[PDB]
RNA sequence: UAGUUGGUGGGGUAAAGGCCUACCAAGGCGACGAUCUGUAGCGGGUCUGAGAGGAUGAUCCGCCACACUGGGACUGAGACAC
RNA sequence: CAGAAUAAGCACCGGCUAACUCUGUGCCAGCAGCCGCGGUAAUACAGAGGGUGCGAGCGUUAAUCGGAUUUACUGGGCGUAAAGCGUGCGUAGGCGGCUUAUUAAGUCGGAUGUGAAAUCCCCGAGCUUAACUUGGGAAUUGCAUUCGAUACUGGUGAGCUAG
């Protein structure tokens, strides 16, 4: 009942946050190739359990700071 | 092109100017008439025909032929001009309007009189 | 037997001291029930080339199946440069083409079709495009009898 | 370097009708057995044979000529690895106004576009043949 | 605005008789000068017509029969063409169910003109009640009589019997005596004259 | 607070109310919440003169919506002829 | 890009939040176009076109912004108020 | 109640394009969207007669799409017409051999919610008809959630040798 996406860590440096990288495969609107997107999202991490290359699942939530309302929910794969 | 090419760069169109950029998109202009004179045609065509350079609001200043037999336009006019060109004048690409503002109509003319301006005869 | 005149074109030849001239004509005829052909002709005056282009015509003739009064499936033909696009269409639409491909549709018997044409539109070149494509147009009992199959089968 | 297989077949197939062979042979795979069978079972080829050496599987198939002309007469590759072609079940494409086949590969397996407008599925739009 | 001037070289331009004249007398004896055009430079109905020109033709001939003008008769073919069926067929179904053409054809006017006037005057009535206007659409199962006090009209009674010459048609039924009549249903394409062409009109205005 | 009221459509002399549910601040041919129904005072030969819809009409009210009195009327001579 | 990106204590709001503040750390965005620069109110819709598309955003409806030009706050359920 | 009494113009007639002759002028006056007319017989200039097309309107100018497959996704090209980098290597990217197990991201199907009203289309209703107004439908080709299918593409594990 919670919006959740599964992606991949790109960076730990921060204090208790993570960035993710997220990627979709879309049709061009004209040309009707299909195209990958990626985008990357920050979440919340409390006890620093991810790390860089592991699979995460983030679900969204209240805005945490500034550029941050997901939070991490299970670590699917290990690096 | 191949579906990549295509993706990476779409296809491009070539814009389209105007052939009458001194109206800047209006039916008419209004000018002051500059200088009026008589010119020669291109080959293989002669005659003198009337011909003026009008100075319009759009801050422009044009050529415009005068069309009919017998005008009396002069120094300091005031002018409707419209678009089109006389094809054998190089550079004349406006008309002027007949019996609008201060050119008046063609005398003697019972034909086409909606064209240079003249009323019905009583 | 019904016979369309599409051109006539006046054409010279150069000699010494002058030139001469001469005249080519393309005809179209037809039975207006499948049977359909072209020709041309040249000669010094117009009615003798169009007696001629007639006389070839009548010589070159092909059959041509319909489906009533339209085409039986779409049709895309070339000859050279031209290309033409004939697809099948309603009762009560008509014949929806150039001059060129009107002639030929209308002694070959077709009354309701759509046509387009792309490229270059000489009329001869255009006549054998619609030509071609009129003779290569086939049929179901054809289709059946190639595949094996029945005609409720093929669908 | 070949990047398109059932391309290659088709090739194959339509330069051997164009030349007038009677059999036609390349390398085999389970997707060009599975469109060969369906080919087959529309009337357009004959007979469809594999062989196996020791891991070399070679796939052979027998033409069929009707009259003068070959019985296919136009065969073309839809999708191609630079573009996918997917189509609902609403919008499968029809050749020669049903007189030809778009041959589809769906989740029930490989089939016509009339067995799938019957099932009322969608998929890949492999080619047209007529 | 309807059209006002000469009739007979209306008709000759055309070179067929356009029932625009009672018909107390034939036309070769109206107007005397049939098979050629109204022009010092008319010539004989031979004369060579390209496609162009003979579409145009078919369709001012169709047009000035029943006195209708380019707008309204464009609007005509646009209707036709959204209906369903043969768009000849609607066309000639929604010029034949105007109300000056079916009281003329009833037989109330010698000539269309006539049936126009009358109408506009308010002699008409339509269900029961007064209407003025030529246009409207004649539906099946209709009653049209004849006011009152445009009864014991000499125009009238000389349009009746004149209208006993020809033959009262189908879907009309009229009884003459209390100035009534009933249109039933539009009349199909046999009833009408069979030399008018539509498919050309047709090509014309689809081109 | 919201009512329910009529908002004005058709043409010159021949006017054509729809019976909207909306906040009394919009305007009055402007955004709406629900419309249930239409009053039609010059309706002639086979036209409906008033649709009313009464269960949405009781639910609103039952909400503290407030009718206007033109559609207080209307409700009134619309459940007495039905 | 240096309140910049994240964290802790505190302040502040009807309410989450660098919204503000003191420290701690060096992060954050970018060829999937950051930054800079030109132009522009957005949509339902309208015109054209066989369709795919192209052009457009008067009159009707929804949202946004502005009120001689800039900066503020008061009263009030609600304004930073033609 | 009165009495036809109060009420028709505009463009055009060489071809493209339906509709032709005579007078006046002589590369002049002039016309002209393109091709082009006029330098003593002008169906092309001006007038007149005649005719054609529209009609309370008729013509011109301006602007957008179309015709234009003339930016080509549907739907174009590169030997000589415009167009293959002077030739290699290589980064990002695009694409990629055969068999098998699994996943369900792409792909396909069902259900639910949503996609305001007006507008477009269909069947009716009220305006003397029509414009116009209006009832009910259809449509809104989309988005989201959830349940299913596994042929193809992608991911993962294992295996093979024609590259």
């Amino acid at each position: 009942t919670v919006r959740t996406l599964t992606g991949k860590v790109v960076s730990d440096k921060m204090d208790k946050s993570i960035v993710v990288l997220i990627e979709r495969r879309v049709q061009h609107p004209l040309y009707g190739k299909s195209i990958r997107r990626s985008t990357k999202l920050h979440a919340h991490d409390e006890n620093n359990v991810a790390k860089i290359g592991d699979v995460v699942t983030i679900k969204e939530s209240r805005p945490i700071s500034k550029t941050k309302a997901w939070t991490l929910v299970e670590v699917v794969e290990a690096a | 092109a191949t579906t990549n090419q295509l993706i990476r760069k779409g296809r491009t169109t070539l814009v389209e100017k105007s052939k009458v950029p001194a109206l800047k998109a209006c039916p008419q202009r209004r000018g002051v008439c500059t200088r009026v004179y008589t010119t020669t045609p291109k080959k293989p065509n002669s005659a003198m025909r009337k011909v003026c350079r009008v100075r319009l609001t759009s801050g422009f200043e044009v050529s415009s032929y005068i069309g009919g037999e017998g005008h009396n336009l002069q120094e300091h006019s005031v002018v409707l001009i419209r678009g089109g060109r006389v094809k054998d004048l190089p550079g004349v690409r406006y008309h002027t309007v007949r019996g609008s503002l201060d050119c008046a109509g063609v005398k003697d003319r019972n034909q086409s009189r909606s064209k240079y301006g003249a009323k019905r005869p009583k | 037997l019904v016979e369309k005149l599409v051109a006539v074109d006046r054409v010279a030849k150069v000699v010494k001291g002058g030139r001469i001239f001469s005249f080519t004509a393309l005809t179209v005829v037809g039975d207006g029930n499948g049977r359909v052909g072209f020709g041309r002709g040249k000669a010094r005056e117009v009615p003798a080339a169009i007696s001629k282009a007639l006389e070839a015509a009548r010589r070159n003739m092909i059959t041509v199946d319909l489906a009533g009064t339209t085409l039986q499936h779409p049709v895309n033909a070339r000859h050279g440069a031209s290309r033409v696009y004939m697809q099948p269409a309603s009762e009560g639409t008509g014949v929806i083409a150039g001059g060129a491909m009107r002639a030929v549709l209308e002694a070959a018997g077709v009354h309701n079709v759509l046509a387009k044409c792309y490229g270059s539109t000489n009329a001869a070149n255009v006549v054998n495009a619609t030509f071609k494509g009129l003779r290569d147009m086939t049929s179901p009992e054809k289709v059946a009898a190639k595949r094996g199959k029945s005609v409720e089968e093929i669908q | 370097s070949m990047q398109d297989t059932v391309a290659d077949m088709l090739t194959r197939v339509r330069n051997a009708q164009m030349a007038k062979k009677q059999t036609v042979s390349m390398p085999s795979s389970k997707l060009k057995v599975a469109i060969a069978n369906v080919l087959q079972q529309e009337g357009y080829i004959s007979n469809v044979e594999v062989a196996q050496e020791e891991t070399k599987s070679t796939l052979t198939i027998t033409l069929k000529y009707f009259e003068g002309k070959p019985v296919i007469e136009m065969v073309k590759r839809v999708s191609r690895p630079g573009l996918r072609q997917y189509r609902g079940k609403d919008k499968l494409p029809s050749v020669k106004q049903g007189l030809g086949i778009a041959i589809v590969s769906t989740s029930k397996g490989i089939m016509t576009d009339r067995a799938a407008r019957a099932a009322g599925i969608g998929g890949e739009v492999i080619a047209f043949v007529s | 605005a309807r059209y006002i001037g000469p009739k007979c070289k209306l008709s000759r331009r055309e070179g067929t008789d356009l029932q625009l004249k009672s018909g107390v007398k034939p036309f070769d004896v109206k107007t005397k000068k049939a098979n050629k055009a109204p022009g010092q430079h008319g010539q004989a109905r031979g004369g060579k017509q390209s496609e162009y020109s003979l579409q145009l033709r078919e369709k001012q001939k169709v047009r000035r029969i029943y006195g209708v003008l380019e707008r309204q008769f464009s609007n005509y073919y646009k209707e036709a063409a959204r209906v369903k069926g043969a768009t000849g067929e609607n066309l000639l179904k929604l010029l034949e169910s105007r109300l000056d053409n079916v009281v003329y054809r009833m037989g109330f006017g010698s000539t269309r003109a006539e049936a126009r006037q009358l109408v506009s005057h308010r002699s008409i009535t339509l269900n029961g009640r007064r209407v003025n206007i030529a246009s409207i659409q004649v539906k099946a199962g209709d009653v049209i009589a004849v006011h009152e006090g445009a009864k014991q009209q000499l125009r009238i009674k000389n349009a009746i019997e004149l209208a006993a010459q020809r033959g009262i048609p189908a879907w009309i039924e009229v009884d003459h005596s209390k100035l009534e009549g009933t249109f039933k249903a539009a009349p199909d394409r046999s009833d009408l004259p069979a030399e008018i062409n539509e498919s050309l009109i047709v090509e014309l205005y689809s081109k | 607070m919201v009512v329910i009221r009529l908002a004005r459509g058709g043409a010159k002399k021949r006017p054509f109310y729809q019976i909207v549910v909306t906040d009394s601040r919009n305007a009055r041919d402007g955004r709406f919440i629900e419309r249930i129904g239409f009053f039609n005072p010059t309706a002639q030969g086979q036209a409906e003169k008033l649709r009313l819809d009464a269960d949405r009409f009781a639910h609103w009210v039952s909400q503290g919506a407030q009718p206007s009195e033109r559609v207080a009327s209307l409700a009134a001579q619309a459940k007495k002829a039905t």
